[PDB]
C-alpha cells in the first residue's frame, strides 16, 4: 500500500542529452515524469515583444513568434524568477522577467543575418543558448541594405502546457520492455521488426517469451535538451515540479477534508 | 475568436476549488474527487498508486472532456478504510517515491560527472 | 500634423498636406505609402 | 519563407543549421551526410532541413520601402 | 494560427477539419520521442482507396531518413512499394512504415503498431 523504491542508472550524460534508466517504478509514474519533462518544467522564453522599427520582409508577428522560440539559458535563474501572475509589480520587473533588446540595421551591401547573437540582455545569466560561450547562432531574419529591425523583448517564466516555446526538451525518447515480454504490443510478424537499442536477445529470437506475471519496470529515457536547461536539470526540475504539484494537491485535499 | 487562453489549463479561476470531494451514493465507501486544472499527469499516477493499496476496491480517473481542464478520480475502499484516507496516502506515497527518485538521480548524476 | 509619406519609387520622406495632389517632390511618382505609426503595439511571442 | 527556429515535431532547434547545411552542400556533401554532420538524427528534423525552401532570399531581391 | 475547424488536406483527396489539438505530451510517441504532427483516421483510406497517400508516407519516411527527395512520378517501374520498403528497412524501421507508439496519456504501448511518416499536407 506504499511507495515504490525506484532506482536510477544514468547510461550517458552530455551537454545535449541525458540517457538514463528508472527501475522499480510504475508505468504511470514513468509516464508522468516523461510528460512533466515536456509540459511542466519551467524555463525562460521571450513572451512579450515591442517592435519599434521593422523594415524587414517578415511582418511583426513573424519576428515576435520567431523570438519566442529562441531558447534562453534558464539554469539557475528560472527557480529564482517569479511568474508575472505572482509578482506584486507592474507589467514587468527584474524579479519576474528579463529584458532583451535588439537593434540591427543593414547598411552594407551583403545581406545582414540578424541572429540570436543580436539579442542583447540585461541579465548576463539569461542569454540565447547559441550565444553562450561550433553551433551557429539562430537566424531571426535576413536584412537587405536599408532594412532595419529594432525591438524590445521581455522573457517570462512558463512551461510547455502554456506554449511549446517554454518546452525545454528537443525530444524525449521513452521506452520500456524492449523485448516484447509483456506483449503490450502484438506484432503480426515479430520477425519483421528491428530490435530496440536496449534489447537483450540473440538475433534468431525476435521477441522475448511472454511473461504472464510481468509488469512494466525498467523504463529507458533519453531526454534531449533544447539548450535552456541542462538535461539533468530538466530531469531534476521535472521531479521537483511533479512533487510540488502533488504537495499542493495534498494541501488542498487537507483543506477539503477538514472543511467537511 | 473562441481560443481560450493557454493558461486556463493550469490556472484556477477565482472562487474555483482545486479539489472537491463528493460522496458516491451508488456503493458504500466510495468518493468522487473532482480536481480542477489537472490532467492525465496527476490522474494517472494517483490512480495507479491507489491501485497498489489492497484496501482500495476501485480506483479510476477520467478527463470528462479534453477541452475542459478537470479530472474526476473515483475511489472505493474497504469499509474499515476511507477513500479520502486512501487518496491522502496515495499522494504521500507518490511524494516519497519522487523524493527518493530525485535524491537517487542526483547521486547518479554526481557519479556520472565524477566517474 | 505633417503626415509625411514615402515615395513608392524614390523612397523619399516628403510632407504633403490635405487637398494636395499626391505627388512626390523628388521624382513626381504618384504612389505614396504612410510611415509606420509611433504607437506602441505589443506582441505575445506565440 | 525562412528556416524555422524549432523542429515542428520535437522542438529541436534547426534555425542555426540552415547556413551550415548550405555550406556543407557546397562542400560536396550529400544531403543525408550533411544532415548527419549537423546532428539531425530524427527524420522530423531531417524533414525540416531537407524540405525547406528559402524564400526570404527571393524576397530580398526587392528594394525596401525606405532607403 | 490553425485551430479546431480549419480545413487541411493531403495531395490525395484526403480532406478534413481539425477535430482537436493535443500538446506534445498528450500525443502518441515512438520509442524515439517523435509525436505525429497530424493524426488522421484509418477509416478515411479503405473506401477511398488512396493508396498513394500510404506510398507517399512510406517514400517520405525513406526520403527523410536518406536525405533525398522521393520520386513519385506516376508511371515509374523503377519505383514500387517493395523497393521503398526494402530501403526503409535499412534505416532501422519496420519495412512497411509501422512503428510501436505509446499512449501519450498513460505511456503504455498501443497494441496495434501505427503507420506513421512524413506526408505533405496543405492548409486550405
Ligand atoms: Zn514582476
Ligand atoms: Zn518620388
Ligand atoms: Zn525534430
Amino acid at each position: 500500500p506504499y511507495a515504490n523504491q525506484p532506482t536510477v542508472r544514468i547510461t550517458e550524460l552530455t551537454d545535449e542529452n541525458v540517457k538514463f534508466i528508472i527501475e522499480n517504478t510504475d508505468l504511470a509514474v514513468a509516464n508522468s515524469i516523461r510528460r512533466v519533462f515536456i509540459a511542466e518544467v519551467p524555463i525562460i522564453a521571450i513572451d512579450w515583444v515591442q517592435i519599434d522599427a521593422n523594415s524587414s520582409v517578415l511582418h511583426d508577428e513573424f519576428i515576435a513568434h520567431r523570438l519566442g522560440l529562441i531558447p534562453l539559458t534558464s539554469d539557475d535563474i528560472v527557480d529564482k524568477l517569479q511568474y508575472s501572475r505572482d509578482c506584486t509589480c507592474e507589467e514587468f520587473c527584474p524579479e519576474c522577467s528579463v529584458e532583451f533588446t535588439l537593434d540591427v540595421r543593414c547598411n552594407e551591401d551583403q545581406t545582414r543575418h540578424v541572429t540570436s547573437r543580436d539579442l542583447i540582455s540585461n541579465s548576463p545569466r539569461v542569454i540565447p543558448v547559441t550565444s553562450r560561450n561550433e553551433q551557429d547562432d539562430i537566424l531571426i531574419v535576413k536584412l537587405r541594405k536599408g532594412q532595419e529591425l529594432r525591438l524590445r523583448a521581455y522573457a517570462k517564466k512558463g512551461f510547455g502546457k502554456e506554449h511549446a516555446k517554454w518546452n525545454p526538451t528537443a525530444g524525449v525518447a521513452f521506452e520500456y520492455d524492449p523485448d516484447n515480454a509483456l506483449r503490450h504490443t502484438v506484432y503480426p510478424k515479430p520477425e519483421e521488426w528491428p530490435k530496440s537499442e536496449y534489447s537483450e536477445l540473440d538475433e534468431d529470437e525476435s521477441q522475448a517469451p511472454y511473461d504472464p506475471n510481468g509488469k512494466p519496470e525498467r523504463f529507458y529515457y533519453n531526454v534531449e535538451s533544447c539548450g535552456s536547461l541542462r538535461p539533468e536539470t530538466i530531469v531534476l526540475s521535472a521531479l521537483s515540479g511533479l512533487k510540488k504539484k502533488l504537495s499542493d494537491l495534498q494541501t488542498q485535499l487537507s483543506h477539503e477534508i477538514q472543511s467537511d | 475568436m473562441n481560443a481560450p487562453p493557454a493558461f486556463e489549463s493550469f490556472l484556477l479561476f477565482e472562487g474555483e476549488k482545486k479539489i472537491t470531494i463528493n460522496k458516491d451514493t451508488k456503493v458504500p465507501n466510495a468518493c468522487l474527487f473532482t480536481i480542477n486544472k489537472e490532467d492525465h499527469t496527476l490522474g494517472n499516477i494517483i490512480k495507479s498508486q491507489l491501485l497498489k493499496d489492497p484496501q482500495v476496491l476501485f480506483a479510476g480517473y477520467k478527463v470528462p472532456h479534453p477541452l475542459e481542464h478537470k479530472i474526476i478520480i473515483r475511489v472505493q475502499t474497504t469499509p474499515d478504510y476511507s477513500p479520502q484516507e486512501a487518496f491522502t496516502n496515495a499522494i504521500t506515497d507518490l511524494i516519497s517515491e519522487l523524493s527518493l527518485l530525485e535524491e537517487r538521480f542526483r547521486v547518479a548524476i554526481k557519479d556520472k560527472q565524477e566517474g | 500634423q505633417p503626415m509625411i509619406y514615402i515615395c513608392g519609387e524614390c523612397h523619399t520622406e516628403n510632407e504633403i498636406k490635405s487637398r494636395d495632389p499626391i505627388r512626390c517632390r523628388e521624382c513626381g511618382y504618384r504612389i505614396m505609402y504612410k510611415k509606420r505609426t509611433k504607437r506602441l503595439v505589443v506582441f505575445d511571442a506565440r | 519563407m525562412i528556416i524555422p527556429v524549432r523542429c515542428f515535431t520535437c522542438g529541436k532547434i534547426v534555425g542555426n543549421k540552415w547556413e551550415a547545411y548550405l555550406g556543407l552542400l557546397q562542400a560536396e556533401y550529400t544531403e543525408g551526410d550533411a544532415l548527419d554532420a549537423l546532428g539531425l538524427k530524427r527524420y522530423c528534423c531531417r524533414r525540416m532541413l531537407l524540405a525547406h525552401v528559402d524564400l526570404i532570399e527571393k524576397l530580398l531581391n526587392y528594394a525596401p520601402l525606405e532607403k | 494560427i490553425p485551430q479546431i475547424g480549419d480545413k487541411f488536406a493531403s495531395r490525395h483527396g484526403q480532406k478534413g477539419t481539425c477535430g482537436i489539438q493535443y500538446r506534445q505530451e498528450d500525443m502518441p510517441f515512438t520509442c524515439e520521442g517523435i509525436t505525429p504532427d497530424i493524426i488522421i483516421n484509418p477509416h478515411a483510406i479503405p473506401s477511398r482507396m488512396t493508396i498513394g497517400h500510404l506510398i507517399e508516407c512510406l517514400q517520405g519516411k525513406v526520403s527523410a531518413n536518406k536525405g533525398e527527395i522521393g520520386d513519385a512520378t506516376p508511371f515509374n517501374d523503377a519505383v514500387n512499394v517493395q523497393k521503398i520498403s526494402n530501403l526503409l528497412s535499412d534505416y532501422g524501421y519496420h519495412l512497411r512504415g509501422n512503428e510501436v507508439l505509446y499512449n501519450g496519456f498513460t505511456g503504455r504501448k498501443i497494441t496495434s503498431q501505427i503507420f506513421i511518416g512524413p506526408t505533405y499536407y496543405q492548409r486550405l
